[PDB]
């Protein structure tokens, strides 16, 4: 446990460790899993430390899974996803709602209605100004940085917080 | 014991290369950002450790020998890592450098450093695959022929100009004969590569003047590019043969021209200051 | 050992000895800010790891305060490794400091009352250790003084300032003669001879006992133009002897050394007949000159110490009065150790077949010159280097590569290059030719590097490795400082040689290999590695990083680096002797190899065939014999014993014990001055039992007979094999025969041996109707298996092979009355029926035995024969200078315990203990040993290294057995037996999938027994041996709750393969005696709790186990081991991929 | 058992005898070491080829250090002054001290 900081609520036998457990990982990930022989020997869920969920089954102590949701508990596909794409271009509200409830300008990814603050654009997790070349987080502190290729990526691809047309 | 590094360094050393990564051995880096798991989470550098900060304590990442790790480096965002500098100053054989830009402008130019990816196990980190070199600062790049190759290496330095002394072909530019520069020949000492470094330097000027983002090889980054940098280096600041160099040698220090190229450079610096003002004696060249 | 007084009266008495890291520990202790305003940022690891010497002083009572390091180059910046001699000639033009004769100091610290003392005592060792040491350099910041304890010593001189800054440092020196003086040398006069006496006779009595008392002085009295003779003093008086002789019986040292390298000792002569027109090796050169060597006579020296420097000194007086003469020689007799006088010199290379009473050692007036010098490749160099290489092999290679760099730079690949000469009076003679290494992560994962090295403080950057070096040998006395300088110039810490094995490529010396000239003295020889079996499928990125993982042509590993480039690593010239090394003797010889504290000289192995494994086999030729997977042909490459020891083909024939000699037949002779016997156990000829199945009659008759030895012909078509090149013997024979298509052959025995032959005949293809297999009924019944459903799966595969299987039958004779040679038809008796056979050819395994011909060579020695070799339990002969080992080894009957023998264990363990109980004769370092207390003659000692057994076996199944040394017991009857063991095994022998282990009621593993059509990984399971049930993952729960579903599978596991992993075993070492450590006031160690607890010193409701595991989880050692455990991780996962601590995050 | 000590010395050097040995290149026939192949003939230079430096005096210049006892031992007095009167003859018989010892000896004891 305490060397990397792993985390077990179980059984253990011999001393280690044979349960049918919530977990949590020194990334601060919690899961909910099965073990033998001291492994994990499971059916078993990986709530991020973002909450969201990855599944595992274990064979001999190797993982055979697909599963994933993400925190909002939107349903994902690794392969092919289709999602806000060529059949309908809606966000995962706007797909279960249809019109949100009440029509309120998140008709769109992030409102009540405004203009990006700093400048800089909206990539969901971050304001990043392509005249800056730096990404900054929500509480308009920072993030990464990039150079050209990324910087064209979001130049092109995304919505700058330009005056509001 | 606390100095301030450009970020053109770190980009320098933390992909030096020398037939490995340096990124295979421990005792070469060390990275520790004391700040947010969440930034950490959004990126790090590419061997970056996650600090642990404890009721505002930092609970010492010994992850290498930090007595003797020989480079040894913190960034936050810009320039709490300056106390962190401080406490270093105790630890590494060498002193201890801050990244001058901790995160802006570092991979502001070179955004590919930025991943998710935590440690790189020790056959990832050897199976590492180096990034261009950079020679003049932001401007001129210094490459390998399979770099120069590489498609994405070539794509994220938005990349079009060639400058190359070398006998075999590359992919691109192919005559484009203003946003190609090559030339032919062998590394024999015969190469009187003298004539051309006027032809280089003008045409590098040039993408200077069109701010053209330009990589330089010699096939394996051995050595009539770090004769043709002399050249470059010598004219573009009227410097002496030994500033040239001294920066070339820091550039990558595997760059070495060859004793008759040496005597080229050596009638380059005359012709410009009109004597020699380096003596070729030592055994430094 | 000198003493000190405090200024508060205290004595102590102190000696200095040459640092050992747990010094370090004490003296970082002493550190101190005052300290740290001389040489502050210093962590003593750096500096200790860059460093040339460090040094200890220590008292008595083992408290440890004394010490400084001293490196090439200044501290402070003040010069560089690049270069300082002009900078510090600029501050005196005067003093004639080169690395030659310099070296700067960089710590010292010490208890100030005793360490004024002790500081003077250091400088004095120093000195007194490395003779060109004129000076010590003291640099400090100017706004230092030194302060009473160095200004007892140091002396100031003109200032350097910062190569930088405006900071200027001051300048401080220390003078040799203040503090160890040189000779003063004038030639002998009578008054002289007294002073001397009593040190001949405290040395010797005999030349006194020869000449009389006045021998010294009448020699004294007889000098002229032929012998002159010279003498050292101080305090107004004598104390060193010298004598030479003009003359030299040149025509003994023409036959008896190769002097090619030495032509000079004659004069040239215009016929110059140095060359012939196996020969080669009768080849002497005839020389046509005159003599223009002389000898040195007779030396004794002594405040001793003061001989060290002083005889070099002696030299250069020496050859003043021979204007004639330039080499000196002096020929030392056996035993002799290396005393520093002859240090300086060549030790000549005696002769194809020279056997002299003496070696013999060159020393050349040319060595008196100090302006050695080295510089880095510039052009001039190639006409000094082409005049100087004109005899080497690789000539024109070295040549065109000192001219490659010269233009280039670079290497061809563009790598680094570096080539270096040495200039000696405005002339050269010196190259090296070096290469920077970049598979170093190679060489630490197949070589113990790290015992001369802690490598993390090192970089990848800082390696060299060499390739060529070549030299004048007058300068290979110097040359060890030639590596210093090599080392500082390339600013590389570490050189690597790497030897490649001498049988090559079938006929290439692959470029791979290289060249080596006389470096190898200089190197020490590195301890091989044991990598574990990786299932790299299981593992994707998680493998050892493929560099390491990879294979490479398999070499030895030999090296140098900063701090060894001072040790003399004092040679050894006694003439050991080992005989034989049949199931065992290579384990002496790596021993002796592997012990860098010591240089052995004169160490001759003895052998049927010289060395182990010469062959490039292909593994069917293996299939022939079985193993004990001891060794292979990378073990025996790697091991490389050849670099070192010296081989005669052909085992030896008489014993004579009173010249200490040896035969080898046709009267060729060596001489030994210890003999370690180890020839094993080999098979001896199968007897036919002479009354015959054509005579009836009962059985017991015809065993009796079949204990005798054969003493008939040899049948051209009988096989006795020992050995591989016995088997490549026969296999070639049978491939120029037709037998292979067609034949009928009988194998005989019921070994093992005979199992595997049987697999490799059907392996070579011979249809199994061909092969017919007896295998007579035993003394002792049990099986060369032990494993009756094995032995069952094995005979049903003979079965479906149909070989023909014979027990209980003994060898009635082939071609009954006629003529035996070849054979062709055979009988076998039996308890009910004759047999008759047809044997186009007939195998033997079926008694090992020692051989006839070494028996009666021991019994002519009249060393104590008891149908096995007699020796106590510390391996004495009756002849304490002869001493033997392994299974043709017994004790005496006092011993009352004729069953248990070296037969019963490990080969390896026996050779191991035994080179560690020889050594203690050869090994000045530990202190000289007594002979046994009787006590010990009372027992036996338990060794525990387990004796490995395993075989191909018919129908191409993989086998290993491993076993706690024992006295035989059948299967069944332990098992049966309820006080032993609980076994665990999983399997099926016929469908190849099978593995036994017996556990003993110590829960601990002894046994294995394993059964396969799979390529084990023997090594890793090795370690299974001894191992406890829990350490295999509570093993015994895996096997009875239906948990396992094989071993071999459930191995593959990552967890197992520390368990694998060689430093594991010593880490257990470790964790143990941290639970020996005792933690807290109150408390027994956990061991000493576990001792009263299992003893029913404290008796209990709950079974032991439960309170001691609750104790210890409650108790605070847990953490002790947990974290001495993560720290080991971290050191080896280096080497492993798999091991959690942080680090990992 | 077994020692390393000796009076230190050579010998068999000695022109008098190829004798006693008879025949010394009587052993079988070696198989060497890789060392001393190392150091033999072909990968050695030989001495020949080697320069011979000029001078004596070179090597005088190299020297460095002031020796043991020449410069404070100097007085003014007479060395054979010293000598006591003694009537050992010049050639004493063999086994006898040589009378230049009685000389030592006898002044040694005086002072």
């Amino acid at each position: 446990m305490q060397y990397t900081g792993s985390q077990y609520f179980g059984e253990y036998i011999n001393g280690r460790m044979e349960g049918s457990a919530e977990y949590i990982l020194p990334t601060d990930t919690r899961y909910i899993g099965e073990m033998k022989d001291g492994m994990f020997h499971g059916e078993g869920t990986l709530f991020f430390p973002s909450g969201s969920r990855f599944d595992a089954i274990w064979k001999k102590g190797l993982v055979v899974k697909g599963k994933y949701t993400f925190n909002d508990g939107l349903q994902y596909e690794d392969k092919h996803w289709h999602y806000c794409d060529s059949y309908d271009r809606r966000f995962y509200t706007e797909i279960c709602y249809g019109l949100k409830p009440s029509g309120i300008s998140q008709l769109t990814n992030m409102d009540p209605p405004r203009r990006i603050p700093l400048g800089y654009y909206d990539c969901g997790d971050g304001f990043y100004n392509p005249t800056t070349r730096v990404i900054k987080d929500y509480r308009n502190r920072f993030l990464r940085n990039a150079d050209d290729d990324e910087h064209e990526w979001i130049v092109r691809t995304c919505r700058k917080g330009w005056l509001p047309m | 014991d606390l100095l301030f590094c450009e970020p053109t360094e770190l980009y320098n050393i933390l992909n030096q290369v020398s037939k490995l990564s340096r990124l295979a051995e421990p005792n070469y880096l060390c990275l520790l950002d004391v700040r947010s798991k969440r930034q950490y989470d959004e990126s790090h550098v590419i061997t970056a450790l996650r600090v642990k900060k404890r009721d505002h304590q930092y609970l010492i990442p010994e992850s290498v020998d930090l007595e003797c790790v020989r480079y040894c480096i913190v960034y936050d965002s810009n320039t709490p890592a300056v106390e962190f500098g401080q406490i270093l100053i105790h630890f590494t054989r060498q002193p201890v450098y801050v990244l001058r830009g901790g995160y802006e402008c570092f991979s502001g130019m070179y955004h590919f450093f930025r991943t998710q990816k935590i440690i790189w196990m020790p056959q990832e980190l050897d199976a590492f695959q180096p990034y261009p070199v950079e020679i003049l600062p932001g401007r001129v790049y210094l490459g390998k022929i399979s770099q120069a190759c590489n498609a994405k290496m070539h794509k994220d330095l938005k990349i079009k100009a060639h400058v190359n002394i070398s006998m075999e072909t590359t992919p691109y530019f192919i005559g484009n004969a203003d946003k190609l520069l090559h030339i032919k020949l062998e590394d024999s000492p015969d190469t009187l590569l003298f004539d051309y470094f006027r032809h280089i330097c003008h045409f590098i000027e040039l993408h200077l003047r069109l701010h053209s983002v330009v990589l330089v090889f010699s096939t394996r980054g051995i050595s009539r590019s770090v004769a043709a940098v002399v050249a470059l280096l010598m004219h573009y600041n009227e410097e002496t043969l030994k500033r040239s160099w001294a920066q070339v040698k820091k550039c990558k220090t595997n760059m070495r021209p060859n004793r008759a190229f040496v005597a080229q450079l050596l009638e380059w610096e005359k012709v410009l200051h009109g004597e020699y003002l380096t003596d070729i004696s030592e055994p430094i060249y | 050992m000198s003493i000190l007084t405090s200024p508060r009266g205290k004595v102590e008495v102190v000696h200095c000895r040459r640092t050992e890291s747990q010094d370090i520990f004490c003296i970082k202790n002493l550190v101190r800010k005052f300290t740290q305003k001389l040489f502050g940022r210093l962590n003593i690891i750096y500096l200790l790891e860059k460093a040339n010497l460090a040094v200890t002083v220590c008292n008595d009572k083992e408290e440890i305060m004394a010490h400084s390091i001293f490196l090439d180059y200044p501290n402070w910046n003040v010069a560089k490794q690049d270069n300082w001699i002009p900078l510090f000639r600029e501050l005196d033009k005067e003093i004639p400091c080169t690395p030659l004769n310099t070296l700067f100091m960089h710590f010292f610290v010490a208890v100030d009352e005793y360490a004024t003392g002790c500081l003077k005592e250091i400088i004095r060792t120093v000195f007194k250790a490395v003779p060109e040491l004129y000076f010590i350099f003291l640099i400090v910041p100017t706004y230092l003084s030194l302060g009473s304890t160095l200004i007892t010593v140091f002396d100031q001189v003109g200032n350097i300032p910062c190569l930088n800054y405006n900071e200027d440092f001051a300048v401080h020196i220390c003078h040799r003669h203040n503090h160890y003086p040189q000779l003063h040398i004038r030639k002998a006069r009578v008054e002289d001879h007294d002073d001397l006496m009593p040190i001949f006779m405290h040395y010797d009595n005999t030349l006194k006992e020869i000449y009389g008392e006045y021998f010294l002085a009448e020699l004294i009295e007889a000098q002229d133009k032929d012998h002159h003779a010279v003498v050292c003093e101080v305090e107004g008086k004598a104390v060193g002897f010298m004598s030479v002789c003009t003359s030299v019986n040149l025509p003994l040292l023409h036959e008896c050394f190769d002097l090619g390298p030495f032509h000079g000792f004659c004069t040239p002569h215009p016929d110059d007949i140095l060359k012939p027109s196996v020969e080669s090796s009768h080849f002497r050169p005839l020389y046509l000159g005159d003599p223009i060597a002389f000898c040195i006579q007779l030396f004794c020296i002594d405040v001793l110490i003061s001989n060290v420097s002083l005889s070099l000194d002696f030299m250069s007086f020496v050859f003043s009065l021979f204007p004639g003469k330039n080499f000196c020689l002096i020929s030392v007799p056996h035993l002799t150790p290396e005393f520093v006088l002859i240090q300086n010199f060549v030790k000549v290379v005696p002769f194809n077949n020279c056997t002299l009473d003496h070696d013999l050692y060159v020393f050349h007036r040319a060595g008196l010159l100090r302006s050695i010098t080295i510089r880095l490749a510039k052009f001039l160099d190639t006409a000094g280097v082409e005049k100087l290489v004109s005899t080497l092999l690789l000539s024109t290679k070295i040549l065109d590569d000192l001219a490659q760099y010269n233009e280039a730079g670079r290497d061809p690949d563009g790598t680094a290059l570096q080539v270096f000469v040495a200039e000696v009076a405005d002339q050269i003679v010196g190259i090296a030719v070096i290469r920077k290494e970049m598979d170093i992560e190679y060489i630490r994962s197949h070589y113990n590097i790290e015992d001369f090295i802690y490598f993390s403080h090192h970089q990848q950057e800082e390696h060299g490795r060499l390739n060529h070096f070549a030299l004048n040998p007058i300068f290979r006395h110097y040359t060890k400082f030639f590596l210093k300088e090599i080392l500082r110039l390339g600013y590389k810490s570490c050189l690597y040689y790497p030897v490649y094995p001498q049988t090559r490529e079938g006929k290439l010396q692959s470029s791979y290999s290289h060249s080596l000239t006389s470096a190898l003295h200089y190197l020490v020889p590195v301890r091989p590695r044991r990598q574990i079996v990786y299932p790299l499928e299981k593992l994707g990125i998680n493998a050892p990083s493929k560099e390491v993982s990879k294979d490479q042509v398999s070499f030895a590993l030999n090296h140098t680096n900063r701090k060894l480039t001072l040790e003399p690593k004092v040679t050894v010239n006694a003439r050991i002797v080992v005989v034989g090394a049949s199931s065992v003797g290579i384990s002496f010889l790596e021993t002796l190899v592997f012990c860098s504290h010591l240089k052995f000289n004169n160490l001759t192995l003895i052998s049927t065939h010289g060395l182990p494994g010469k062959r490039l086999l292909h593994n069917e030729q293996r299939k022939f014999l079985a193993s004990d997977h001891c060794f292979n042909d990378k073990d025996y490459a790697l091991m490389s014993l050849c670099s070192w020891v010296n081989v005669v083909v052909g085992r030896m024939t008489a014993i004579d014990r009173a010249a200490k000699q040896v035969v080898v037949s046709k009267s060729e002779i060596v001489f030994y001055d210890h003999l370690i016997l180890c020839t094993g156990l080999q098979y001896q000829v199968p007897c036919p039992t002479g009354a015959d199945t054509e005579q009836h009659l009962t059985n017991r008759e015809v065993l009796e007979l079949s204990k005798q030895r054969y003493t008939g012909t040899v049948p051209s078509n009988l096989f006795i094999l020992n050995d591989e090149e016995d088997c490549v013997r026969m296999l070639c024979w049978l491939r120029n025969s037709s037998i292979l298509t067609e034949g009928k052959v009988i194998v005989y025995g019921n070994t093992l041996d005979a199992y595997t032959t049987v697999e490799t005949l059907l392996n070579i293809g011979m249809k199994g109707s061909g092969i017919y297999f007896v295998h007579p009924p035993t003394e002792s019944n049990i099986t060369c298996i032990n494993n009756n459903d094995v032995e069952s799966a094995v005979e049903d595969a003979l079965s479906a092979a149909g070989v023909t299987v014979f027990h209980d039958a003994l060898l009635a004779q082939w071609n009954h009355g006629q003529h035996p040679d070849p054979i062709y038809n055979a009988c076998f008796t039996t308890s009910t029926k004759p047999i008759r056979l047809e044997c186009s050819a007939f195998f033997s395994f079926y008694k090992k035995n020692v051989d006839y011909e070494t028996f009666k060579a021991f019994n002519d020695a009249c060393l104590v024969y008891d149908g096995r070799l007699v020796i106590d339990t510390t391996f004495h002969t009756n002849d304490i200078a002869i001493r033997a080992a392994g299974s043709l080894t017994k004790f005496s009957n006092r011993y009352y315990s004729n069953e248990w023998t070296h037969s019963n264990f490990s080969s390896k363990e026996i050779g191991f203990q035994l080179a560690a109980a020889m050594l203690s004769l050869f090994d000045p370092t530990l202190e000289p040993v007594t002979e046994p207390p009787a006590d010990l003659d009372r027992l036996i000692p338990m060794y525990k290294g387990a004796k490995i057994q395993g075989g191909i076996l018919p129908g191409s199944y993989h086998y290993l057995h491993i076993s706690k040394p024992a006295i035989p017991t059948p299967l069944n009857l332990q098992r049966s037996q309820p006080d032993f063991g609980s076994d665990v095994v999983t399997g099926n022998a016929k469908k190849g999938t099978y593995f036994r282990l017996y556990i003993n009621n110590y829960k601990l593993v002894e046994a294995i027994t394993c059964f396969s059509k799979e390529p084990f990984p023997s090594s890793n399971y090795i370690r299974l041996f001894g191992q406890h049930e829990q350490v295999l993952n509570n093993l015994c729960t895996r096997f009875d709750d239906k948990l396992i579903p094989d071993l071999y599978s459930y191995f593959t596991e990552p967890w197992c393969m520390a368990l694998f992993h060689d430093r594991f075993i010593d880490l257990k070492k470790e964790l143990r005696q941290i639970l020996i450590s005792k933690q807290e006031e109150d408390k027994p160690t956990m061991e000493e709790i576990a001792y009263r607890l299992e003893e029913e010193e404290i008796n209990l409701n709950e079974k032991p186990q439960k309170y001691l595991q609750r104790v210890f989880e409650d108790s605070i050692y847990k953490s002790l081991l947990e974290k001495s455990i993560l720290d080991y991780l971290h050191y080896n996962q280096y080497h492993l991929p798999m091991y959690a601590w942080p680090g990992i995050i | 058992p077994l020692m390393k000590q000796r009076g230190f010395y050579s010998d068999i050097l000695s022109p008098g005898t190829l004798d006693k040995l008879g025949n010394v290149c009587c052993g079988p026939y070696m198989s060497q070491n890789l060392i001393r192949q190392a150091d033999l003939d072909k990968f050695t230079p030989k001495v020949d080829s080697f320069v011979i430096p000029e001078d004596f005096q070179e090597r005088v210049e190299q020297q460095i250090i002031g020796a043991t006892t020449r410069l404070l031992t100097q007085t003014d007095f007479p060395l054979q002054s010293y000598e006591p009167k003694v009537q050992v003859p010049f050639q004493v018989l063999p086994g006898q001290c040589p009378r230049k010892i009685e000389i030592e000896r006898r002044k040694q004891q005086y002072l």
